[PDB]
RNA sequence: GGAUGACCCCAGGCGGUAGGGGAGCGUUCCCGAUGCCGAUGAAGGCCGACCCGCGAGGGCGGCUGGAGGUAAGGGAAGUGC
RNA sequence: GUGGAGCCUGGGAGUGAGGGCGCGAGCGAUAACGUCCGCGUCCGAGCGCGGGAACAACCGAGACCGCCAGCUAAGGCCCCC
RNA sequence: CGUGAGGGAAAGGUGAAAAGAACCCCGGGAGGGGAGUGAAAUAGAGCCUGAAACCGUGGGCUUACAAGCAGUCACGGCCCCGAGGGGUUGUGGCGUGCCUAUUGAAGCAUGAGCCGGCGACUCACGGUCGUGGGCGAGCUUAAGCCGUUGAGGCGGAGGC
């Protein structure tokens, strides 16, 4: 015998509240969600996982003083392109960011890494644009 | 006598370009680089015949740790039931059973509850 | 100068893929009112002679 | 490299020609230059010793006397050196010509006349030697040669 | 049925030409006739000759409709080399190569 | 039915009529053998604890083969090591006959 | 075990450079050969997912090729890039 | 203590540039991927495998071949994994 | 090639037989397409066989968000030959060319554009071990002479 390759899935689409949430904890459940871990026919090959729908992560929490120490950076390829950005700074210019960069290295490198990425689609505030597929609301 | 070389070196050179058909430019075209590349996927095949055995062995744990916690127990957990329960069923049917039969993975979930 | 000199012998593939904006253009032609026959446009016809509707050299 | 034609010219210099060293086209390294190791007359034959190459000669007769190939005959009748001649004797002498045999006598007339038939070998029998023995299924002897086959084996 | 025509060792680098050749490939004869004239290429002349030959050969020997010829193959295959040598500074001495070409033209009949 | 058995050192699920290709059994073509079962499923659902009382899957044995060549090869870099070595693992070919247990 | 390599069984060893040993494949040539394969196709070339061999190799079939090839068993080397 | 143990006579070698690590000292500066010895070790030749992000010599462990079977070693068990 | 002494290549093969392609067609010719010869004309004289690198045409599969010693393992899609295979490769896993020299090389150390052919442990004589045999306190001949014309025998000088 050999083992069992599903018929291509249809992938469920799953809604949760971050807010209170503490940061690298949540990332590190839609990371799983994503990549279908908690599916039992989960092949390592093709994209398998949940369309991960998440809201208010700009009330993302984090401990200690990671607000004003944790430091994102970017490079440019320019001379001095190495720009700075505290945590408290990235939340209130571009707060989807900080779960997506979270979320993001947590998840394979390579190209169905970022097909995974492309499911996790994050939003500010309590509302979501995807009603359309009716998102099951998760308690993670 | 005089044994020239004649009709050997070619036969040997297409024996070995004939196993390297279908690899990239001067790899399957020119014996010498086709020499340089069979090497390798010789190692490679021995290798990942070797890293198959693992790698299959770890795609049926992840599956098995994933219909274990639609139950409320971890891989870890109910490995170990089974082994206090005396189950001897190995992990490439026991994910088989996890997909395609659930009813009887639940019922391999209970005992290894059970054995505890 | 230190006279450069290429690296490696530059593969099949990659002169290729240079010469992939080498194809020719067909000639553009147009056919000539007078004659029908296929002429450069705004060139006197060399078949008929003919240009603007009027006989303009020998042919 | 020595042997062949070529001068001893270093083609070019040691040093700066951006090209292999080498010496005169003569060196086996070049094509048409000298062979290496190839042969040179040789004289192959050695002296085995007269006791096996007599033993020898007594036990190849003695293979064929085992298995019933081994006949002397008293003479050879009707044949006086042509070959049809030799060939109805053979058929009398239950020589069909079906097994090579070694025809071995004195006698050049019976010799003349099977010299030219394929199956059959002839010989002196001073020329009595294991191989022409071993070549031939059958072996046919003159008692003229039986007699100084043993006094070889003496 | 098809016809062919070749030219042999023609004379010209067939890189230069097979540039030529790609502009009448799967072209209607007439079409390719008007594209051959105007094609402002040295290789243009001879592609024009080895396809009127075997036009030529498919009207009279191969019973083809002159009206319903097209350009069904075409392909350069190279030729001999002639060596020549370019003397170069410092005594060195290169050799060109000057490329020979053999031009294969295969008609068909279309039909419409 | 289906059942879990073990032969050569490994488990397979195995259902009438199947056909599966196990390591070299001893027996002769054409003959039958009782698999040892680790698990029932299907209708009933009885678990092994290794293995199972009265439980033996029949397979009537078609014929030992030897398998498609594989070749195996090593090659140690620098050190002038190379060695080809050809291997057709054998194997048991079954048919499933009926699940008793 | 059977009786001196018949095969069977049981057990253990088997990473390997310099290097020592053993057993084999292939190439040219001699004997075998006044034979044998061969125009119903030699050698060589091109294939093949087929058969055998741990491998080196051997077959076998299809195509080319258009006159040579050569067995069991031995012998000798200009013998494997 | 029956081991690819030991001994005796012979044939054939290769080696006679070592290297890191632990301990013991010397030279050095209680410097050096330092240098020179002693004991051991591994690489050399195990740049085959697991760990150590990656990395001859640190930890684990001596790869005859096959398996989509099982148990452990160092090390690991939030995600990459 | 060199003032000269001197150096010193390359280059063989249609077919049994020229029967070496009248004549017709495109073209200036070259070349080709027919007709013809031939068992065969991818035997057409740039001629037996016609390998490889190399170049081209056509078809199947594939490729423009992708990080690579180019393979390999797995799975899937497609195409072909018909619970099986072969071709292709989208994704995932793993993965530091070959040789040489080194304590140590993927090594930013050596060598190699690629392909084909050529290319390197031999022979003689002695020596010394081992080994297969002949004989055995013995063993053996050398040059030669005789014989055969791919026949062997003689020869005891001498040597151990
Ligand atoms: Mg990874
Ligand atoms: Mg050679
Ligand atoms: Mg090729
Ligand atoms: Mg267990
Ligand atoms: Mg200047
Ligand atoms: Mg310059
Ligand atoms: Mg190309
Ligand atoms: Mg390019
Ligand atoms: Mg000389
Ligand atoms: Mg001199
Ligand atoms: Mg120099
Ligand atoms: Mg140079
Ligand atoms: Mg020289
Ligand atoms: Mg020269
Ligand atoms: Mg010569
Ligand atoms: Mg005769
Ligand atoms: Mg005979
Ligand atoms: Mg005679
Ligand atoms: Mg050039
Ligand atoms: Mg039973
Ligand atoms: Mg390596
Ligand atoms: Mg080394
Ligand atoms: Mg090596
Ligand atoms: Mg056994
Ligand atoms: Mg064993
Ligand atoms: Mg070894
Ligand atoms: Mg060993
Ligand atoms: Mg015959
Ligand atoms: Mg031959
Ligand atoms: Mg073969
Ligand atoms: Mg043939
Ligand atoms: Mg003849
Ligand atoms: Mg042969
Ligand atoms: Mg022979
Ligand atoms: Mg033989
Ligand atoms: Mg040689
Ligand atoms: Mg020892
Ligand atoms: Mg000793
Ligand atoms: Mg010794
Ligand atoms: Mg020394
Ligand atoms: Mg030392
Ligand atoms: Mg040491
Ligand atoms: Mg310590
Ligand atoms: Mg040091
Ligand atoms: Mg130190
Ligand atoms: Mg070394
Ligand atoms: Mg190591
Ligand atoms: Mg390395
Ligand atoms: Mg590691
Ligand atoms: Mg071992
Ligand atoms: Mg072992
Ligand atoms: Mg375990
Ligand atoms: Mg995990
Ligand atoms: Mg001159
Ligand atoms: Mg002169
Ligand atoms: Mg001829
Ligand atoms: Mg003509
Ligand atoms: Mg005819
Ligand atoms: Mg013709
Ligand atoms: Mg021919
Ligand atoms: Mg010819
Ligand atoms: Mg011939
Ligand atoms: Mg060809
Ligand atoms: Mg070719
Ligand atoms: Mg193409
Ligand atoms: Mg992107
Ligand atoms: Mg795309
Ligand atoms: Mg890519
Ligand atoms: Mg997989
Ligand atoms: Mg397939
Ligand atoms: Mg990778
Ligand atoms: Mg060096
Ligand atoms: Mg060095
Ligand atoms: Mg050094
Ligand atoms: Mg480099
Ligand atoms: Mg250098
Ligand atoms: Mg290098
Ligand atoms: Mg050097
Ligand atoms: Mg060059
Ligand atoms: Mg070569
Ligand atoms: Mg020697
Ligand atoms: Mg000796
Ligand atoms: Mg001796
Ligand atoms: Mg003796
Ligand atoms: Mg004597
Ligand atoms: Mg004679
Ligand atoms: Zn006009």
């Amino acid at each position: 015998m050999k083992t069992y390759v599903p018929k291509q899935v249809e992938p469920r689409w799953v809604l949760i509240d971050a807010e209170g949430k503490t940061l690298g904890r949540l990332a590190t459940k839609i990371a799983t969600l994503l990549r279908g871990k908690h599916r039992p026919d989960w092949t390592p090959n093709v994209a398998m996982g949940d369309f991960v729908v998440v809201v208010n992560a700009d009330k993302i929490r984090v401990t200690g003083k990671k607000l004003e120490q944790k430091i994102y950076t970017r490079y440019s390829g320019y001379p001095g392109g190495l720009k700075k950005i505290p945590l408290e700074k990235m939340l209130a210019t571009h707060p989807e960011r900080v779960l997506e960069h979270a979320v993001k290295g947590m998840l394979p490198k390579g190209p169905l890494g970022r097909r995974l990425f492309k499911r996790l689609k994050v939003y500010a505030g309590p509302d979501h644009p995807h009603q359309a597929q009716r998102p099951e609301k998760l308690e993670v | 006598p005089r044994a020239k070389t004649g009709v050997v070196r070619r036969r040997k050179h297409k024996k070995i370009l004939k196993l390297a058909k279908g690899y990239w430019g001067l790899r399957s075209k020119s014996f010498r680089k086709a020499r340089e590349t069979l090497f390798a996927a010789g190692n490679y095949a021995y290798a990942h015949r070797k890293r198959r055995k693992r790698d299959f062995r770890r795609l049926w744990i992840v599956r098995i740790n994933a219909a274990c916690r639609q139950h409320g127990l971890n891989y870890s957990t109910f490995i170990h039931g089974l082994k206090k329960a005396g189950i001897e069923v190995d992990r490439k049917n026991l994910a088989d059973l996890a997909v395609r039969e659930p009813q009887v993975f639940a019922e391999l979930v209970e005992r290894a509850k059970a054995a505890q | 100068a230190k006279h450069p000199v290429p690296k490696k012998k530059t593969s099949k593939a990659r002169r290729d893929a240079r010469r992939s904006h080498h194809a020719l253009t067909p000639p553009t032609l147009v056919p000539c009112p007078e004659c029908k026959a296929m002429k450069p446009p705004h060139t006197v016809c060399p078949e008929c002679g003919y240009y603007a509707g009027r006989k303009v050299l020998e042919v | 490299r020595g042997e062949v034609a070529y001068s001893g010219r270093k083609i070019w210099p040691q040093k700066h020609t951006g090209r292999a060293r080498h010496g005169d086209i003569g060196a086996p390294i070049f094509v048409g230059g000298g062979v290496v190791f190839g042969p040179k007359p040789r004289d192959y034959s050695y002296t085995l010793p007269k006791k096996v190459r007599k033993k020898g000669l007594a036990m190849a007769v003695a293979d064929r006397a085992r298995e019933g190939k081994l006949l002397l005959v008293e003479a050879f009748a009707g044949v006086n050196g042509k070959t049809k001649e030799f060939l109805a004797w053979a058929k009398e002498a239950g020589l069909d010509g079906s097994e090579s045999v070694l025809l071995v006598t004195g006698n050049e007339l019976v010799r003349r006349a099977a010299r030219n038939l394929p199956w059959v070998v002839t010989l002196a029998p001073e020329g009595l030697n294991v191989y022409d023995i071993v070549r031939t299924e059958r072996l046919v002897m003159d008692l003229d040669a039986w007699e100084v086959f043993q006094n070889r084996i003496g | 049925m098809e016809a062919k025509a070749i030219a042999r060792y023609v004379r010209i680098s067939p890189r230069k030409v097979r540039l030529v050749v790609d502009l009448i490939r799967g072209k209607s004869l007439e079409e390719a006739r008007n594209i051959l004239r105007y094609t402002n290429k040295r290789g243009a002349y001879f592609v024009a000759k080895v396809l009127e030959s075997a036009a030529a050969n498919a009207v009279n020997n191969h019973d083809m409709l002159e009206d319903r010829l097209y350009v069904k193959a075409a392909y350069v295959d190279e030729g001999p080399a002639l060596k020549r040598v370019l003397p170069r500074a410092r005594g060195r001495a290169d050799i060109i190569k000057k490329r020979t070409s053999h031009i294969t033209v295969i008609l068909g009949e279309k039909h419409g | 039915m289906f059942a879990i058995v073990k032969t050569g050192g490994k488990q397979y699920r195995v259902e009438p009529g199947l056909k599966l290709r196990v390591e070299k059994l001893d027996a002769e073509p054409g003959a039958t053998v009782e698999l040892p079962v680790l698990l029932l499923g299907g209708e009933k659902t009885v678990v092994g604890t290794p293995v199972v009382e009265g439980a033996s899957v029949v397979a009537e044995v078609l014929g030992h083969g030897r398998g498609k060549k594989i070749l195996v090869s090593k090659f140690k870099a620098k050190v002038q090591y190379r060695r080809k070595k050809g291997h057709r693992q054998p194997y048991t070919e079954l048919l499933i006959k009926e699940i008793r247990g």
